[PDB]
RNA sequence: CGCUUCAGCGUUCUUCGGAAUGUCGCGCAUUGGCA
RNA sequence: ACGAGAACAUGCGCGACAUUCCGAAGAACGCUGAAGCG
């Protein structure tokens, strides 16, 4: 039993907004804000938000069984490295995706240019029938921002482990080529995964190749 | 406030009230408020206060930065200019007494009161919105 | 499961005014300042300014039901490439654009001219009886200027690859004739859209024809 | 606390009033009003519910009051942007239940409201 | 901000200071006809205020602190034309050496901050809000 | 030989949905029972 | 010289597994740097 740790960062091309609710504000003033970390105020990333739109965009690029309904009934690759809860056929989740952090070097680069973290983006909805402005302001973490992730690999099944680590690169890719967080379809949440270190911290596991 | 009355959200309720009158036209209620006063100017006015606000909000002590005091010395300046540009807007500077109110947070200079002050504001647009 | 990349560039031919709020404006000063990236303090085009025209020209040129009310009462064709929330039918979007960021061969050809990034237009309404003006001081960016812009097109169906970029190629000759951001009448926002490359980044699809 | 014509506030009131509001046309609750509008208020109530809910004291201190004032504000509002909320709140009386409240100033009175509210929520989305 | 004459504090309050000392009634033919710095008219004033604006938002597009030798130079020509104005009319002339605005700029040029620069333009901007008001 | 007035205004300030679901809900050993 | 005298209701057992707070949404609508001419 071995554990591959995964330590990069994810840098935010585009500001990036992932939705945190709880908070109320102003009339007038910013109306969605984003997840942050309680204790540093700072914006986080959570791991729940990256593993769903890796698991998601791996799951759509091998495929979808024809009236899908469930997470459980993803392909086995998919069920093997995120996890499965089915009846009977429970499968252990090896990755371990962890919530991903502000990074120390980003938030002191913002102090020298006097930048806050975050931005307030003004947009509005024009009516179809009335055309009339609906003003909102969203949250966004600042282009230039990076969050440095930490992802642990279980290495249950030493054969498979090779093409763990194919598909976990496949989704990191889809994931470049997609979007995290809310409204990236209108242009947020654009990443880019700079990894720094793969090695296995337990066990006598041969990381160099991966 | 004067005549020993206290600011208050039920305090903004009355001012916006009484100053409230119907002005019947052609037989149709046209509702003004301090003489007038347009709720355009008074989403000028919150939008100024919305951005100190933001800048006081995102900061972290209670005492107030010297960033955020210089802000609530221009809001007194933008105040007293917008009191000169349109009388209806005097009026209600005067009857709220909002700018008072930016003297004595900035003597408090803490972010209790000025989330106070902010809540009056919010209470005041929110209450000429209702009434009109 | 195919992502399709678009890149090219977006030059104003026209002063573009995008408004972005927050900023407290000095009397006789910006009153409408435009919106721009936090980071490098460089003019932006947003991706949501984009798409929200793109769509709304596409939706006037296919045609409107009588009383549309909702965005999510649209044609087909724009429900299924700019994606729905109608309940029991939420659609995806398969447009991604994203925020179009100041070029940095413009940016230097602006240092060169020692041009500033935006320009500040004088303009004033007259009362047509009393021949009272009003005069505003607005925030346009300098003519000329360039951003380059990032659309991906994910693939939920192969067979329509063609009528999505067939409307794509619509929207954007709708979007060039037509202004962005600031009003047209009054001649601001005037735009110009050379795509660069078109290329599937994932997957197996063939982007050459397109 | 009561109503006019001398009925009783409480979650029956709650599923009365959502009920005699109830009109077929759709299910139309006080003339428009959609789960989003109910949703936000809840946010509001649950806002504060969150913060009464971590004290212990029976007392409503002062911060808990101000929000409920603020409450209040909230509510007048969401009732001048929309007629929908407008009518709802004049029909369940949630902000004279508001003045109730904090002329009770104890958390047993602030639970009851919060309870009442979560009703009105309840039993608006089992009558659509 | 800065300092004007015996240690006196420059701020929007002195602002207010200065506008309402050389404010006064001077009621004529019955009518009130306020007058402030001696016959200065408001179009002065904005004209004034205009000249800041200009270099007020050449600065603001700027992000570095230090203010460029353009800014240097923007603000030479604000004191040639604020020394122009003041010889053209005598109320200009006036309110320039009762609001020290002159004083102001050197010392702006002489911190060579961005901070210094808002801070000025914001007291001339101070000034210019309160004749309003007060008129 | 310039001068004066005007410096922004009126208007939207979020909206609409989802508000948890599915799985397990004690098991075993001793007691018991049967041999 | 108490139906009594001893005699642990105890031992092993992770509240756990699967879950993107998302989906849809142009900060834009109107607005001659202009009027008088001393």
């Amino acid at each position: 039993y071995s554990k591959i740790r995964i330590v990069g960062k994810i840098d935010v091309l585009t500001g990036l907004h992932i939705g945190g609710g709880g908070e109320t504000s102003m009339i007038g003033a910013i109306a969605s804000p984003v997840v942050r970390d309680p204790y540093s105020r700072l914006p986080i990333i959570p791991g729940s938000s990256i593993k769903g739109k890796m698991r998601s965009l791996l799951a759509k690029h091998i495929g979808l069984i024809p009236g899908q309904k469930m997470h459980n009934q993803d392909a086995p690759e998919i069920l093997r490295l995120f996890g499965s809860s089915q009846k009977g056929a429970i499968q252990s989740s090896r990755l371990q995706i962890s919530d991903a952090f502000f990074s120390k070097a980003s938030q002191e680069e913002f102090d020298k240019k006097d930048l806050a973290y975050t931005e307030t983006k003004f947009e509005n909805t024009i009516s179809r029938l009335t055309a009339v402005a609906n003003p909102r302001q969203i949250e966004r973490v600042t282009r230039g921002a990076s969050f440095d992730f930490h992802i642990i690999y279980n290495v249950e099944n030493i054969n498979e482990v090779m093409a763990d680590f194919e598909n976990i690169k496949t989704a990191i890719h889809l994931l470049e080529n997609d979007y995290l967080g809310g409204g990236g379809t209108r242009g947020n949440g654009r990443i880019r995964f700079v990894i720094d270190s793969i090695d296995t911290v337990v066990g006598d596991f041969d990381s160099s190749n991966l | 406030t004067k005549t020993g009355e206290m600011i208050d959200l039920n305090f903004a309720r009355k001012v916006v009230e009484e100053n409230k009158r119907v002005k019947d036209n052609r037989g149709r209620q046209e509702i003004v408020l301090f003489n007038g006063l347009t709720t355009s100017k008074l989403r000028n006015l919150l939008e100024l206060i919305n951005h100190v606000y933001t800048k006081v909000y995102n900061s972290d002590d209670t005492t107030l930065s010297e960033d955020v005091r210089d802000e609530l010395e221009y809001l007194k300046v933008k105040f007293a200019y917008e009191s000169g540009r349109e009388p209806a807007v005097r009026t209600f500077i005067e009857k709220t007494y909002v700018d008072k109110l930016v003297d004595v947070v900035l003597k408090k200079n803490t972010k209790k009161i000025f989330l106070d002050y902010c809540k009056y504001f919010e209470a005041l647009v929110a209450y000429a919105k209702f009434y009109r």
